[PDB]
């Protein structure tokens, strides 16, 4: 859990670094700005979702700890804590995991690629730029389709995106 | 004994009373929206 | 992190004083600098720590031909900070030329606190557009901090001067300063003096004492802008974490305001959310659509009715966003501020990008075109002639802001995948 | 749904206060607004929900030259609502002209609660005919709400002033207000002050304290009018579901009243049904026949003797209805109200259309014709001269109500398939 949480947390800051590069500064720059903002949304949403399950589950853990005088329920509370946490990270389910990994990988390569030149890259940057925008659209819609369980926060978040129908048309 | 613990705690009759309160004030507002559709559109109306 | 706040001009120093006084009210501190012994939270967000339970606020005040700065000076709120940074025409060129010569010593005062500050995040400008001495001076200083600091962030709290009418060089001043605002500022918070006048005449029936009640509303918005940082939240505890979602591109970086009461003389988070959507409750006055919104709530916490409300503002369908993008209005929850009595325990705040302000910009552009063609309203002083003999820099500024209007209207379209 | 109740005039504010106090008695709430913690039912039928177990009742009170409103004001029942809506000649033209100028601010007070109300069904008028200041003012305001709201329903609880005799402009006031009542109101509930005086002298031997006991009878009828909505029934849980059967056409929209005890100092539902048929038990005093009746029972429930009683009131043959139509007296059963001690656990209520009130209307018409020909009873003030120099609007009003009498008598006939 620490490994995954730091993976997405690692991505967020260097995306802000790309933001800091672009704001101080053509066709080629503005497409980077659009792709940067569009990536920033979904990468923020992922972390914030894990935060919701952390905040909500921790209270039940502490409450059950503070309401009993028996060991077996405490060990049981640790088990339940783990089961719901690992479920909500979707590390138990493989396609959704095998897509969010690729989101992180494309963002890593994107951060490096924009940081390389502080002028717009028309020297083979367009070649990787088209590959990255197509792959990012593909993966974002695929993982979103897989998620779109039976709980309350998880549903209400999805429906934020289809107030626009932008991860149904991408 | 078995009847006693099935009418309290896994109590059937409360579920039944609710069932005949899902038809039959509150449901006026509920019906009027359906009159003028989607299967989630009903859901958001019921959940309030 | 830490942010040094920068105030100049008469009105800008008034809001700097008002904000720092309000933060003295918000934290458990005396107006003399002494922290209270009946006090959890952070009181180091913008404050240099001296010993005598003294958190000295990190604010640099600037003046030019001072009138109101003397009235700011004689106060019990002048003993909180003032590390001795006081240093001494109503045109843009007046402020620009007078800042031109003395830039080095005020920048030395800046560098003083810069090496004094171990940590840094940004610089906040308390500016007023068409304030006379503030105009020109503020844009010049903005150019200097940008030139010296490509590693820092700049956010500017600035007025949009429109009070339905006399100063005739006002669109010229606003045009030049907005040119500097677009290309030399990282973050812009704009408000309408007309809209705040409207809400002041809403909540009461005043017409003459508008300034003090305007100070009330602006202090509420400025405190709400910083509540997530001054009180320990979880995200946007930095300026940049707050800023990054709001700007999709640095031609669209102008940010909107909101405060949920109209009159400040159980409601769920949905209700303030849905009416913070309404433009009668927005403090800044084809179809315009929002490019990104972030909302901030401080008050009563319903732990599950957040997502229930979220599904509700979805299916309400009051606000349809940008076509060519995944644009959401986004939720932030913070602690309601202790150490002060508070009416309206639930209070809301919106930051958004909207295309509606391009109307205000073309209003100023059309007024500038009218006065420029009519040719009696530049008011022909030695400042303007020494600054530019041929007066083409204003023409270039109008060209750039017209280009910005074109960018605004092209972003308004469902297709902004191509440039322009 | 939700209904904002609207009271004006001295007597109308007295019934507004009395009804809201009685609803405080009926629901498990304090007179201060606090809901009781020893309390199923709905307490949101007309109430804005504040937090402190506070359901704030949604009622707007209006006054003109206030006398009794001050006595209403000093009360523990003034802490339930009063969202600060107090705002300040005995002729119709006096109330009409004084409402003419101040219509906008009281309508702004209306719009306040209108946007405050998420849900809405109707507006209830607490009116008094020939009450002086209430007359004219109420008809003017009725015209304004009708003009502003073609999407809402209006029901008016109004007195018919007849106490067997001094005010000589009374038939003029009643004539004009009834003109506004016929064409600007959706629902009319009328009662006879003479009949309530008769039943008051029936149950006791009072002559001087008639007003308070009249308040008792009217509160019983007004609570019985709303019991199906305030307590969860199944049909006529809306105003419009109750109203729709009762009005066959909007010239026949005047509704009759009933309360089954005479003295309020096992009987089956048949008995109260059959005597709610009797005109000695009706609280409003050729052959007249009912156009539609609806009866409402709250009390002891015999689950099969309802239809047995129905066959019985059929074959009793006490009431033969309209010839040219399928007109039934119809049965409604509701819960008897908890949270208060109650004498007469079975209580009945009738709403009907009857042609008998056209007699009362032609009584007022004949009195108006007599005083108008005799020409000393308009009382010739500046209000009436500024309102109409030639005084033809009263003549037009008499013409329209005479046309209405003709419509009444033609509906009385077995043939009303042709117009008129």
């Amino acid at each position: 859990v620490f490994k995954y949480l730091l993976s997405v947390r690692r991505v967020q800051a260097e995306l802000q670094h790309c933001w800091a590069l672009q704001m101080q500064r053509q066709t080629d720059a503005i497409k980077w700005r659009l792709r940067n903002h569009m990536a920033f949304l979904v990468d923020n949403l992922q972390y914030y979702l894990q935060v919701d399950v952390l905040e909500s589950q921790f209270s039940q853990l502490l409450h059950q700890i503070n309401s009993t005088r028996d060991f077996e329920s405490i060990r049981l509370a640790h088990d339940h804590f783990l089961s719901n946490l690992l479920a909500q990270s979707f590390i138990l389910l493989k396609p959704v995991f095998h897509c969010l990994n690729e989101i992180l990988d494309l963002c890593h390569s994107f951060c490096s690629l924009v940081s390389q030149n502080l002028g717009p890259l028309d020297e083979r940057g367009a070649a990787q730029l088209s590959i990255l925008v197509k792959g990012f659209s593909r993966q974002s819609s695929l993982l979103f389709k897989i998620l779109s369980h039976q709980i309350n926060s998880d549903l209400a978040q999805l429906l934020l995106r289809l107030d626009y129908n932008k991860y149904y048309t991408q | 004994n078995l009847m006693q613990t099935l009418k309290k705690d896994y109590r059937l009759v409360e579920y039944l009373q609710a069932m005949r309160n899902f038809f039959l004030d509150t449901m006026y507002d509920f019906y009027t929206s359906i009159f003028d559709q989607n299967v989630s559109f009903l859901n958001v109306q019921l959940q309030e | 992190r830490e942010i040094i706040t920068l105030q100049l001009g008469q009105c800008g120093n008034q809001i700097g004083f008002e904000f720092w006084k309000q933060l003295c009210a918000e934290h458990g501190i005396s107006p003399e600098g002494i922290v209270e012994e009946f006090a959890t939270d952070r009181k180091d967000v913008f404050f240099y720590q001296a010993d005598d339970e003294h958190y000295i606020p990190r604010a640099v005040l600037l003046d030019l031909e001072p009138r109101v700065i003397h009235s700011i000076l004689n106060s019990p709120y002048a003993k909180l900070y003032n590390p001795e940074n006081i240093y001494l025409g109503n045109n843009w060129a007046s402020g620009f030329s007078q800042g031109e010569k003395i830039h080095e010593d005020i920048f030395d005062i800046i560098d003083r606190e810069a090496d004094g500050s171990d940590s840094l995040e940004g610089f906040v400008l308390c500016h007023s557009i068409a304030g006379g001495t503030g105009s020109g001076l503020g844009s010049y200083l903005l150019e200097r901090l940008n030139d010296r600091y490509p590693k820092k962030l700049v956010q500017t709290y600035s007025v949009f001067p429109n009070q339905d009418e006399d100063v005739v060089v006002q669109p010229y001043n606003s045009l030049l300063t907005l040119k500097r605002l677009t290309q030399n500022a990282d973050c812009v918070v704009v408000l309408d003096n007309t809209a705040l006048n409207r809400i002041a005449t809403d909540r009461l029936h005043i017409q003459n004492p508008s300034f003090s009640q305007i100070n009330q509303l602006v202090s509420t918005i400025m405190s709400a802008s910083t509540t997530t940082l001054r009180y320990p939240g979880y995200m946007n505890n930095d300026l940049i974490g707050l800023i990054a979602s709001l700007i999709p591109t640095p031609r669209l970086h102008f940010l909107m305001t909101g405060y949920t009461p109209l009159t400040t003389d159980k409601t769920t988070v949905l209700d303030v959310m849905r009416r913070l959507l309404q433009p009668k409750n927005v403090m800044v006055s084809t179809n315009h659509c929002y490019i990104a919104i972030l909302n901030i709530i401080q008050g009563e916490v319903d732990p599950t009715q957040v997502h229930k409300s979220l599904q509700r503002i979805r299916e309400r369908k009051l606000a349809n966003f940008i076509p060519w993008g995944p644009a959401s209005i986004q939720v932030a929850l913070s602690r309601k501020s202790p150490y002060l009595p508070s009416a309206h325990r639930v209070s809301g705040l919106m930051m958004a990008n909207h295309t509606s302000i391009s109307s205000l910009f073309e209003r100023t552009c059309r007024q500038y075109d009218k006065l420029r063609k009519r040719e009696a309203f530049l008011e022909q002083f030695r400042k303007e002639d020494m600054f530019k003999d041929n007066f083409d820099e204003m023409d270039t500024s109008r060209e750039i802001v017209q280009q910005l209007i074109d960018e605004y209207h092209a972003a308004t379209r469902p297709d902004y995948i191509s440039w322009g």
